[PDB]
């Protein structure tokens, strides 16, 4: 009953972004703020299609949109980043209570140099919308044709022919 | 290899338990109901039902505890049984090895085991869902779900439990 | 090295049971005007080695109305249940997470009377077969007020994750917010190790020991270090559960200073309650928890559950 | 009047544990609905995203939801900053 | 009835049992004789 | 005291979420390559173990939906090394 | 289905042989079917964990519940038959015959 | 139910449980919320006795996602092949497979 | 595994303590060490007798609010649920119940220690 | 037992009763299953003799397996389709497990001999009790699952059912041991219309719980356990035990009484499925009721029996306690046959 679809062995060939979990969590807010489009269109695409088969592009777009990120990032402050993210990994739980202080000396840099702006809380939280030029998913789930209902039944109650008509009961 | 451990922490349910149910002292039937009962914690934990599995370690131990709190007051006598006191019960407890033990040399041959239902001897790791859980564990939440969708299970078993007390202290009243 | 700092905390509480059986001789008998053991090295110091290596080559006494069975399996249930319930302590960094580690930790406290019960039967004397009933009540009749307890307490730290207990008290000490849940908690405890005041068990006028009678030597001595390995056990976690300390991340040093400090305190606080206080009443020791201290106990939890609602103070889930 | 007085009286001496606990737990229940903030509570435990905010696809007319998730209009929180 | 019928005596008006041989008892305890808690 | 510090407790949950949030598509793009990537291996190489098998379609779909489904663990990590497999099911549990 | 799968349904199977077929101790049996529960409860559990049934997973402890409130009465049924028959041993419990 | 007070009176008492793609706690899907959804969607005023024939390749199709019988089965008979083979010895797994 | 691990440490820990303490010393064997005891005395016919007793119904007791204390465990997770009052009022339901059940075991003598 | 106390054991066990005709979850079921064998048990012990103890003894330990298959069942179902809703059953082992479990609860098969049993040893109130309420939850529930039931499975239990019902009923004399067997037999009669059409199974749990109270409040209205107890009362209450005659009459269902219309309803259904063969047995063997029914009406009212002297004090005193609906009681019981058509309300 049917096959495969799985993409060639060259199709899932991207550059995988190769850092640390520390150094992503240091990064979080700003990077989910200067890169949220091809996030929130990859994970459109995942909702909507339901099939990563049709979101490979957004895939690749994604992280390609974030390793540009990582780009600026280094080749502005990243001092400042390499005092935090190594704070960050200190903590058994990437905690960001202890680490405000290089945080400061963080926010401060690409505050002034790239231009961003630390999300507030809740911020880079409620539901946003993207537009995206694909087609809507139809069958998602590729169901097939519903099963017809009952036969529909109307019609007055007319008295019952012969009453009960169980044996011998005239009514 | 402690890969065959999610299997085996069953097998020695399983022979846990015909000992326990063996017909032995009552006591020891006690005592392969604890072992039984300490490796199926495990067997839940180990598929991630770690409230669960602690949860049936805790009340259970009790509830146990609690069936032989009568064992010595309502069910000692002048010679108590021995798990060697009786003649049948080494019976019963090596047809209670034997069988399983063929059921699962045939699974690790044939795979295709014929007892009741359909069964596949490829161990269980299989069965297992990948996927992730985000900042929650899922058993943790469904029990949780209980004083916000368990609108009816909590009230029914309330009531079950304040009927429970009030039979308990009517049937053992002693007029 | 895993094993390795598993064997660096087994042995070390093993000395730390043994010197607490000098502790406690030397406690009690300064608190009534006696010098201690200060025979056996310097201030009694070799008094614990001295005694040990007496009930390791003392005779093992074969009860001989008994199944040997379990009269070896009680004395290993009791004590590697006290050891393992070490396992999941917040130390500054505790040696196994486990997401439920009070949970885990409590529901291993309920063991203690599947040794009590086969001591007291499996030995099969008068003294045994009482004391093993009445003390298997006492410890169930107080893990239900315990169990509450932990429930309350824990309703404000935000999970059975016990690490995170500290992260809990952090500004204050816990017990400035439940000091009447601890009162009943650390009484319950000294209910649930048999101590003095409440330990009932002994009663050397009508049960001389009642579960530690016919065990000589080594399986009499396993007790023992089950019983007083409880005492430090319980009493560190009374510790963190309400006195709280500091731990900074940097330096893992000063909240295991602070934490030891605090136990040893609890431990002497122990020792000051049994050199002081008569021994309670089987009639009056479940009356003071069926009638007293339970329906405190629900009132208190009922309130220690309503009030982070009211307060909008719920405790973060992870 | 006089009865009621005496008889509490009376039980904060003969049994004062249950007395103590008929009361705390008397407020248990009644304080929750009077405090104004269980609300906020109920706002609190909204608050946290436990799961993504999955976006909703554009197609013009609806100016309530952000289109950018630094853009000004949508849900906002800053009571829970103040608080 | 057949044969066994016969030992199957009815039972009696009331529906309770004459009270079977006497358990009451008191359990005596000797509670001594060294026994150090009564000055020896 | 422990209302106030309860509720910074919260600001610091909604705040480690929201970098949760941020970083879960990145985590997604990187999982569903690499899971294709198992099925992919995996069905290549056992077209090689069944080119003597007389009766077996390869690559075949045993539901009759052809909507994908999450694969199951099992097929993911198959005749991979035992460390693999015995990581991917009981790492979490096991870890402490 | 997995082993696991098999092993507490032939668990569960055994139980029900071993209370089922009395040997001679009511307290024994009843501690059979309270062993019982504890299969199916474990049971339960697996394909409540497995099936990711987030609901379902308080249907154990709820089938808990109730379980040990049957065991709850058996035993409290036990003494009743202790005090007056003077064990447990069900082959005197013959009194209820005609 | 026999007497359905649920539907009558206008509540629901357990219906939230029953089955496992209604609003589970924070949108906790279940394993087989896709399958299910079909099967139910499928089966709708239908009736059981025509509705289990019509409904036949989403029921077998959920079945077999609950319990992998027939995926399991596969798998077991490729771990067969591979490892006689392996033992007679043609073959050796490629480093994807070994590390 | 490190879990595990850990319970296998200290139960053949135990074990080689209970194996020396039972092994290594040394008895002469005599039959009349055989002979139980009581405060000087041995326990006369007795020590397995049925225990004629009373604080059975506290025993049972335990167990039927150990069940509801299982049943109100989940509450520090139920804690954060959007339907807070709902969770208020039926969690207040069940420690009421708690209470009821134990102020009904009160006033029918009950929890009282039977005499 | 205090009043307050049996009122609030009455209405748990119907309370649990209610549960399981009104849930659709079948955990719920089970709930309300154990929360009426938990509610039971105490008013079974309200005598509190030793005969009693034996009578809730039995009674728990067969109720608590049958309840432990019942989760057995609910487990498989469960395993092999994931729907908790009551409805027809997609594992065949599993239903199976399901109809002893619940036949156990309702004494069908060889899982019968705990109700006479159970019924020698209590109280005849308790005994109405037990005999009339404590069926209509498995009723309910095999109802409710009759979609999919093995035929062979329920036709041969229903057979066995009344068979033994009729043999066992013939050899007793305690009226409590007749009226199980009777109800054993009558057990076996709407299990075997069960899976056919579901309708006539509840007519005929209707007629026979309408016979069981007028039943069993005309015994304790003579206050008789024994079959020569209740010939002494031929005495004192002549228009009683002439009512015992006229609805032991309507027992085996001789027309034109009201036990005629449901053995007919069954018999002409079974025949209009072209079961011809299944109907005559029990027509035949309900001859074995008729008989036992006609022993007891010989000793009732049709003979006089030998009477007591000091008995005739009794006539000096009235029954006090009224036992309210006896009169309607009877009546529903014995003429309803020119009503039949009625049954279509049911459906
Ligand atoms: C068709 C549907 C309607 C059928 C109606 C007729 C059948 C019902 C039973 C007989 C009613 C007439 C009568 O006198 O009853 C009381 C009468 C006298 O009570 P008793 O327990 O026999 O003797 C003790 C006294 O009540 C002395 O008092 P006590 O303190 O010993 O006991 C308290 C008393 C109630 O005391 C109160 O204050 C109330 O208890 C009862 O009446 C027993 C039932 C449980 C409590 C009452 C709540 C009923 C609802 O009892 C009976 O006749 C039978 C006892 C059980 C009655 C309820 C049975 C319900 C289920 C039967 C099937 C129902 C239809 C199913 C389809
Ligand atoms: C007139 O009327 C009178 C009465 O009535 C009418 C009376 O009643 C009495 C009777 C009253 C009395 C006898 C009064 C007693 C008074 C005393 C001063 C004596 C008692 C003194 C105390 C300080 C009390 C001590 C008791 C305690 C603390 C608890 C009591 C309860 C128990 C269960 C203890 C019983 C004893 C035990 C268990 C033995 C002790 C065993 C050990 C210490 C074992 C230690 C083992 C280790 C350390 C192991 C580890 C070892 C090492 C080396 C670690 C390293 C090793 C490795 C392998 C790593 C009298 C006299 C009377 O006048
Ligand atoms: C392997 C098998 C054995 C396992 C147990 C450990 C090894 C054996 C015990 C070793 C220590 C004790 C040796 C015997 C000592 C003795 O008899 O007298 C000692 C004596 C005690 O002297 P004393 O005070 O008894 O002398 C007699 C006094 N009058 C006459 C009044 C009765 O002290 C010494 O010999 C000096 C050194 C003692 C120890 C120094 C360190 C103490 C501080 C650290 C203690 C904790 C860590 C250890
Ligand atoms: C049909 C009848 C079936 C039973 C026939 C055999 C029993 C006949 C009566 C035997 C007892 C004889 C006797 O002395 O009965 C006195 C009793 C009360 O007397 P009385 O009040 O006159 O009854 C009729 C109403 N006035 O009166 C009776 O017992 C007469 C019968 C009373 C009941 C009516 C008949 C049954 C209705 C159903």
């Amino acid at each position: 009953p049917g096959i495969v679809e799985l993409p060639t062995l060259e199709d899932l060939k991207v550059q995988e972004v190769k850092v640390s979990s520390s150094v992503l969590k240091a990064a979080a807010h700003h990077y989910g703020a200067q890169c949220d489009k091809p996030n929130k269109e990859f994970m459109l695409c995942r909702w909507e299609e339901k099939d990563p088969r049709r979101c490979l592009e957004e895939g690749k777009l994604v992280n390609q949109c974030a390793l540009d990120f990582f780009r600026q990032i280094k080749r502005h402050c990243a001092e400042p980043f390499t005092e935090y993210w190594t704070c960050i990994d200190y903590s058994g739980l990437q905690l960001f209570r202890h680490c405000r202080k290089q945080q400061a000396k963080f926010d401060e840099c690409v505050l002034d140099k790239l231009g961003w702006v630390r999300p507030d809380l809740g911020e880079l939280s409620k539901v946003t919308k993207v537009k995206t030029d694909r087609p809507l998913p139809e069958n998602p789930y590729h169901s097939r044709a519903r099963p017809e209902p009952n036969p529909e039944a109307e019609g007055d109650l007319k008295p019952a022919k012969h009453g009960s008509r169980l044996f011998f009961w005239t009514m | 290899m402690t890969m065959y451990i999610a299997f085996i922490l069953s097998t020695i349910f399983v022979i846990g338990f015909v000992g326990f149910s063996s017909k032995p002292s009552p006591i020891y039937g006690g005592l392969g109901l604890i072992v039984s009962g300490g490796v199926g914690c495990g067997i839940v934990l180990n598929f991630g039902g770690s409230f669960l599995g602690l949860m049936v370690f805790l009340i259970y131990l009790g509830g146990m505890l609690v069936v032989f709190g009568y064992t010595t007051a309502m069910a000692t006598e002048m010679y108590p049984e021995v798990w060697v006191s009786n003649k049948t019960v080494f019976g019963a407890f090596v047809s209670g090895l034997m069988m399983e033990f063929c059921m699962v040399y045939y699974a690790l041959k044939e795979e295709e085991v014929e007892i009741i239902f359909k069964f596949n001897g490829l161990g269980d790791w299989v069965i297992y869902d990948t996927g992730d859980s985000g900042f929650f564990s899922e058993e943790a939440m469904g029990i949780a779900a209980l004083y916000s969708y368990g609108t009816w299970l909590v009230i029914v078993t309330g009531w079950s439990l304040l009927i429970g007390v009030v039979v308990i202290m009517e049937i053992t009243r002693g007029n | 090295m895993f094993m390795i700092n598993i064997l660096s905390l087994i042995i070390p509480i093993l000395l730390a049971v043994a010197f607490l059986t000098l502790v406690e001789r030397k406690v009690l008998g300064y608190m009534q005007l006696r010098k201690g053991p200060n025979v056996v090295g310097p201030y009694g110091l070799l008094q614990p080695i001295a005694d040990a290596l007496k009930l390791v080559t003392k005779e093992p006494l074969r009860p001989g109305t008994s199944s040997i069975s379990m009269f070896i399996i009680a004395p290993i249930l009791g004590l590697s249940l006290a050891l393992t319930m070490w396992v999941p302590l917040p130390m500054p960094y505790p040696l196994i997470n486990m997401n439920l580690g009070v949970l885990f930790m409590l529901a291993m406290s309920s063991l203690a009377v599947y040794s009590i019960l086969w001591s007291g039967w499996a030995s099969n004397s008068k003294y045994a077969l009482i004391g093993a009933l009445r003390a298997v009540a006492q410890t169930i009749s107080y893990e239900v007020t315990l169990a509450i307890i932990l429930l309350s307490v824990l309703l404000m730290n935000g999970s059975y994750t016990l690490s995170t207990l500290i992260t809990t008290q952090e500004h204050i000490w816990m017990i400035f917010t439940s000091w009447p849940l601890a009162m009943m908690w650390f009484i319950s405890t000294l209910a649930e190790t048999n101590r003095a005041p409440f330990d009932l068990t002994e009663g050397e006028s009508e049960l001389v020991s009642g579960f530690n009678v016919e065990y000589a030597a080594g399986p009499f001595a396993m007790f023992f270090m089950a019983e007083y390995a409880n005492i430090i056990m319980m009493n560190a976690f009374t510790a963190i559960l309400f006195l709280g300390a500091s731990h900074d991340p940097h330096t893992p040093e000063l909240y295991t200073i602070n934490f030891v400090l605090k136990t040893l305190a609890l431990t002497i606080t122990f020792l000051w309650i049994r050199a002081s206080y008569p021994r309670f009443r089987y009639d009056q020791l479940m009356h003071l928890l069926w009638k007293s201290f339970l329906p405190l106990t629900l009132a208190l939890c009922m309130w220690h559950i309503s009030l982070p609602i009211m307060t909008a103070s719920i405790p973060p889930q992870s | 009047a006089g009865r009621i007085a005496s008889f509490l009286k009376n039980a904060w001496a003969k049994e004062p544990v249950l007395v103590a606990s008929f009361a705390i737990g008397g407020l248990a229940i009644i304080l929750p609905s009077l405090s104004p903030y269980t609300n906020y509570a109920i706002r609190i435990n909204r608050a946290t995203p436990y799961n993504y905010p999955v976006p909703l696809r554009d197609d013009g007319n609806m100016p309530d939801v952000p289109s950018h998730p630094q853009d000004p209009q949508g849900p906002s929180l800053e009571w829970l900053k103040n608080l | 009835p057949t044969k066994e019928t016969a030992h199957w005596k009815p039972p009696p008006w009331n529906d309770v049992d004459p009270p079977k041989d006497t358990l009451v008892s008191n359990l005596t305890l000797n509670f001594g004789p060294q026994h150090p808690a009564a000055h020896g | 005291s422990m209302m106030k510090w309860n509720r910074e407790r919260r600001r610091l949950q909604i705040e480690d979420f929201e970098a949760r949030i941020a970083l879960m598509p990145l985590f997604q793009a990187e999982k569903d390559r690499r899971v294709l990537q198992m099925l992919r291996e995996n069905l290549e190489e056992e077209a090689i173990i069944m080119k003597d098998v007389p009766d077996w379609k390869v690559g075949e779909s045993v539901f009759h939906t052809t909507r994908w489904v999450t694969p199951m663990m099992g097929e993911l990590y198959g005749l991979r090394t035992n460390e693999e497999i015995l990581s991917a099911t009981y790492g979490f549990i096991w870890y402490t | 289905m997995p082993l696991v799968y098999m092993n507490i349904i032939m668990a569960f199977a055994i139980a029900l042989a071993g209370l089922l077929m009395y040997r001679s101790h009511l307290m024994s049996s009843l501690l059979c079917l309270e062993g019982m529960m504890l299969s199916l409860f474990i049971m339960s559990t697996l394909i409540i964990l497995n099936t990711h049934f987030t609901l379902a997973n308080m249907m154990p402890i709820i089938l808990l519940v109730f379980a040990a409130c049957e065991a709850a009465l058996g035993l409290s049924l036990l003494v009743m038959v202790s005090n007056t028959y003077g064990t447990d041993y069900v082959q005197n419990l013959n009194l209820l015959q005609c | 139910p026999f007497f359905d007070v649920q539907k009558r009176l206008g509540l629901d008492l357990d219906r939230w449980m029953t089955i496992q793609s209604a609003e589970q706690p924070h949108k906790i899907p279940g394993r087989c919320h896709a399958f299910e959804k079909e099967w139910i969607e499928c089966a709708h005023g239908i009736g059981g006795i025509r509705a289990e024939k019509e409904c036949k390749i989403e029921f077998d199709d959920f079945v077999e996602c609950l319990l992998r019988q027939k995926t399991m089965k596969r798998l077991s008979a490729i771990k067969r092949q591979r490892d006689k083979l392996i033992k007679e010895g043609k073959y050796t797994p490629p480093p994807h497979h070994l590390g | 595994m490190n879990i595990m691990l850990t319970l296998l440490t200290n139960v053949t820990l135990a074990s080689l303590l209970v194996l020396i303490a039972f092994w290594l010393p040394q008895l002469n064997a005599y039959s009349e060490k055989t002979s139980p005891y009581e405060c000087g005395f041995d326990p006369m016919g007795s020590a397995r007798l049925p225990f004629s007793m009373k604080f059975f119904l506290v025993a049972i007791t335990f167990l039927l609010f150990d069940l509801e204390i299982a049943l109100l465990l989940p509450l520090p997770w139920a804690s954060q649920t959007n339907n807070l009052k709902t969770m208020l009022t039926m969690a207040l339901f069940l420690l009421i119940l708690l209470a009821a059940s134990l102020a009904y075991e009160w006033t029918q003598k009950g929890l009282e220690w039977a005499e | 037992m205090n009043p307050i106390i049996y009122t609030t054991l009455i209405m748990t066990v119907m309370s649990g009763t209610m549960l399981v005709m009104i849930s659709s979850h079948w955990l719920l079921i089970w709930i309300g299953f154990e929360m009426n064998l938990l509610a039971m048990i105490p008013v079974l012990m309200k005598n509190f003799n030793p005969r009693a103890t034996e009578a809730a003894t039995k009674y728990f330990l067969t109720q608590a397996t049958a309840s432990m298959m019942l989760m057995m069942a609910i487990i498989i179902n469960l395993l092999y389709s994931g729907q908790w809703t009551i409805t027809k059953m997609f594992n065949p082992v599993a239903m199976t497990m399901m109809t002893m479990a619940l036949a156990m609860k309702l004494g069908l098969s060889p899982f019968h001999f705990w109700v006479p049993e159970v019924t020698q040893g209590i109280s005849l109130q308790a005994g109405l009790l037990l005999l009339t309420w404590q069926k209509l939850a498995p009723l309910s529930v095999l109802c409710q699952i009759s979609q999919s039931i093995n035929p062979n499975l329920m036709l041969t239990m229903a057979m066995l059912s009344i068979l033994i019902g009729g043999w066992g009923g013939l050899n007793q004399t305690q009226l409590r041991k007749i009226m199980a067997y009777s109800s054993i037999a009558h057990m076996g009669w709407m299990t075997a219309v069960l899976p056919y059409n579901t309708t006539m199974t509840i007519l005929n749990l209707l007629i026979y719980i309408t016979m069981t109270l007028a039943m069993f409040m005309l015994l304790i209205h003579s206050s008789a356990t024994t079959t020569l107890s209740l010939s002494h009362t031929w005495n004192k209450m002549p228009v009683i035990t002439s009512l015992m005659m006229v609805t032991l009459l309507s027992m085996g269902g001789l027309p034109p009484l009201s036990g005629f219309m449901p053995k007919w309803m069954i018999i002409q259904e079974m025949t209009k499925n072209e079961s011809i063969i299944m109907p005559t047995l029990m027509a035949m063997t309900a001859l074995l009721n008729l008989y036992f029914y006609m022993r007891l009406a010989y000793s009732s009212s049709l003979t006089m029996f030998p009477s007591t002297n000091n008995m005739k004090m009794k006539w000096q005193f009235e029954h006090t306690k009224q036992m309210k609906l006896l009169p309607t009681m009877i009546v529903l019981s014995t003429l309803v046959l020119p009503m039949t058509p009625a049954l279509s309300s049911l459906n």
